[PDB]
């Protein structure tokens, strides 16, 4: 790999500063490399690899929409044909989108996730791995769309299940994994009152443990409280 | 479309 | 190259979807291979090809400065050493640059400016010129920085010139070259009176031009004579 | 630092 003859270190210090420049490309080649070093990752290191890549997929996602909306208008009654390049070009980012999510899932693979034993680590990775079939699922529509699917929500489970037993309900990571299982439920598996329920569920039992938090425990996981409560009100 | 909140950068 | 399998009229039109999924450097790469097909540019071409690279060099520029300001706050007395990796990551962003800038140049050598003629492609063509030298001239520090500075002036002088024969004083084109040839004078080549005099003349000229326009016209030079202002009123 | 205004995009 292109990395391999940089320093751990000196990539993880790159990989900062690519974060500084907004150069989140770079920040996710510097992150892979720094994981193709074969050593665990620390808290900090996990959480700049997550915002690397969340950030390349995100702009994929919201280029790969905009192109499928032109695609499907072009594809309605009274359309006038417009050729093969609308359909193309979607593709184009699709497959690209579809490359950085199979990067993810072979670092988490290889072997991110088999050295994880600590909860906040192995429920980090295992939640990350939900995201990315997540993403992989936005996009599929042929004959493993089924199979995408029920990779995101095995992965999603098993993180659920340890979050469950090895973490307080506060806790920011069991938190934001039962705020992407829920949105999962909802919008890819049509599961719409299970994504109602384990949100509300989720929030009511971290609001009763609040009380037992320092004061910045308490921002941090009202932040993403209030994220399951946004979704409950767009959904009820 | 209309996208909901989930973990992290909103960077879509 | 990679487009050159593609139809002209096919990579216009990925070019345009791109601008909307804000796909900047996929646009690039289209107008790149619309130019290599070596047809003449209409105006909306023209200005997707330009919209496509300033977005694609913003970018890079703005990451170049964050870096450097970093880079440079690390050489100051009291700071403690971080080693190579800031000065590297910033020449690597740098040379990216770089890249950008010569690709766009070697466009404009080979052939648009050669076979471009009426005032509004010419002028177009070479205050691009004028401004990826001066992009150039951003990051230059060795012994080619009075070169570069003079290739941009070179540039921007040539396009004043036939701008000021050739076009109203209203002219957006002849506004925008303007407006770019004042900041090269102000921050590039340390003439700031010039800057403010080129400006001032400038909004002048246009002001007392502006009553021979229609509404759309008065809108799209009025837009540019605001930027002029912007300038003038930091600048005095 | 400081960036003056220039044609077309803002995009730095
Ligand atoms: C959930 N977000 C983060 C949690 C913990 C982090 O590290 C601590 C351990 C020092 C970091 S570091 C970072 C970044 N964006 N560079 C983001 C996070
Ligand atoms: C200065 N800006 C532009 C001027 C003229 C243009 O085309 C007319 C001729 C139809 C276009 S088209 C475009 C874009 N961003 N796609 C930008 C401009
Ligand atoms: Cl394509
Ligand atoms: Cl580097
Ligand atoms: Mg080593
Ligand atoms: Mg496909
Ligand atoms: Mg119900
Ligand atoms: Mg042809
Ligand atoms: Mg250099
Ligand atoms: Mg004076």
């Amino acid at each position: 790999g292109a990395m391999g003859s940089m320093e751990r270190a000196s990539l993880i210090q790159k990989a900062k500063l690519a974060e500084q420049a907004e150069r989140y490309e770079d920040m996710a080649a510097f992150m892979k490399g720094a994981v193709e070093k074969g050593e665990e990752l620390s808290c900090e290191e996990r959480n700049l690899l997550s915002v690397a890549y969340k950030n390349v997929v995100g702009g994929q996602r919201a280029a790969w929409r905009v192109l499928s909306s032109i695609e499907q208008k072009s594809n309605e009654e009274g359309s006038e044909e417009k050729g093969p390049e609308v359909r193309e070009y979607r593709e184009k980012v699709e497959t690209e989108l579809q490359g950085v999510c199979d990067t993810v899932l072979g670092l988490l693979d290889s072997h991110l996730i088999k050295e994880a034993g600590d909860a906040e680590s192995r429920v980090f990775y295992l939640k990350m791995k939900g995201d990315y079939y997540r993403y992989l699922a936005e996009v599929a529509t042929g004959d493993d769309k089924k199979r995408i699917i029920d990779s995101a929500r095995s992965a999603y489970q098993e993180a659920m299940d340890i979050s469950k037993k090895e973490m307080p309900p506060t806790n920011p990571i069991r938190l934001g994994l039962a705020l992407n299982f829920s949105v999962f439920h909802y919008e890819i598996a049509n599961s719409p009152e299970e994504a109602i329920s384990l949100a509300k569920t989720t929030f009511d039992e971290a609001m009763a443990d609040l009380h037992t938090l320092s004061e910045d425990s308490y921002k941090d996981s009202t932040l993403i409280m209030q994220l399951l409560r946004d979704n409950l009100t767009l959904w009820t | 479309k209309l996208m909901f909140k989930t973990e992290g950068p909103d960077s879509d």
